[PDB]
């Protein structure tokens, strides 16, 4: 039971970390676009 | 070796100087005394010029003797290409320096994504040089690489990158535990001493200062070049006040582009 639950936890954390990195790159692009907007 | 090249060119100019100074002695003696209004003044001028010329001959002979004490020991197409290659290389170095000092580019506009393998290759290339710095990459949180740069028995720098571009740095002392309880890097800490908090501040200005827009290899290489100069902490005195200690601080400021020690109060 312990080993199965540890594997599920590790899968969830790898998914979250990769999500954070991709969202961070998108945030960088959006920050450049929004702050450098002329308006 | 290059020192023999410089000593030989030096002594070439020494012989030319000796020959011309001897001929200058005899040429000024050929003309004879000039007029120069006051009689006392003309005697003084002639004597002074003759004495100066003789002294210059003696100095040139002495310099030639000193270089003697210090001296050590189809085919034309290849040498012509060699000479022209060195000429083009030096010409291009000077012209590139003059032009990138004064660029006229105002904006990038007209009218980050990298494999982590590339980051490891770049940082291992930097770690191969500077034999007193060891850089140990790890990735505890995703693709953002975290670096421990140890530096002599002096520093441990924790550099937190983001896509092969330095983001944050924390400088701690040698003994200081940079690891947490679980043996991961302590990315968020301070260093219990005044000196290393000052060097964290100077390192953040260093990563704000060395900013090329596109190419990041020059940035990390130049940051490590600047960081390497901190090995003479606690040994270098300040180049403004001479002393080692201002308010109990060593000179924590290694100046960019001329790595000289200063207390930050001495700017
Ligand atoms: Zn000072």
């Amino acid at each position: 039971r312990n080993q199965q639950l540890r594997t599920l936890q590790e899968e969830c954390d790898r998914k979250l970390i990769t999500l954070r990195d991709e969202i961070s790159i998108d945030l960088y692009e959006l920050e450049e676009e929004y702050y450098s907007s002329s308006s | 070796v290059s020192v023999n090249l410089e000593a030989f060119s030096q002594a070439i100019s020494a012989i030319q100087a000796l020959r011309s100074s001897v001929s200058r002695v005899f040429d000024c003696l050929k003309d004879g005394m000039r007029n120069k209004e006051t009689l006392e003044g003309r005697e003084k001028a002639f004597i002074a010029h003759f004495q100066d010329n003789l002294h210059s001959v003696n100095r040139d002979l002495n310099e030639l003797e000193r270089l003697s004490n210090l001296v050590g020991k189809l085919y034309s197409q290849l040498l012509q290409a060699y000479k022209w290659s060195n000429k083009l290389q030096y010409h291009a170095g000077l012209a590139s320096g003059l032009l990138n000092q004064q660029s006229l580019k105002r904006s990038a506009n007209q009218m980050l994504v990298l494999p982590p393998q590339y980051v490891d290759d770049v940082i291992s290339r930097i770690d191969r040089m500077f034999p007193e710095m060891s850089i140990h990459l790890s990735r505890p949180n995703g693709t953002s690489a975290m670096l421990l740069v140890t530096l002599g028995k002096v520093l441990k720098v924790i550099v937190v990158m983001r896509s092969l571009f330095i983001d944050r740095t924390i400088v701690k002392g040698y003994n200081e535990n940079v690891y947490t309880e679980d043996g991961k890097l302590d990315i968020w800490s301070k260093s219990n001493y005044q000196v290393f908090q000052k060097v964290t501040d100077h390192a953040t200005t260093a990563l704000l200062h060395y900013q090329l827009p596109q190419m990041p290899d020059v940035v990390v290489r130049s940051f490590m070049t600047w960081l390497r100069s901190y090995i003479k902490l606690f040994q270098a005195p300040c180049q403004r006040c001479g002393k080692f200690l201002q308010d109990g601080l060593p000179p924590t400021w290694r100046d960019f582009r001329t790595l000289e020690a200063f207390h930050d109060t001495c700017r």
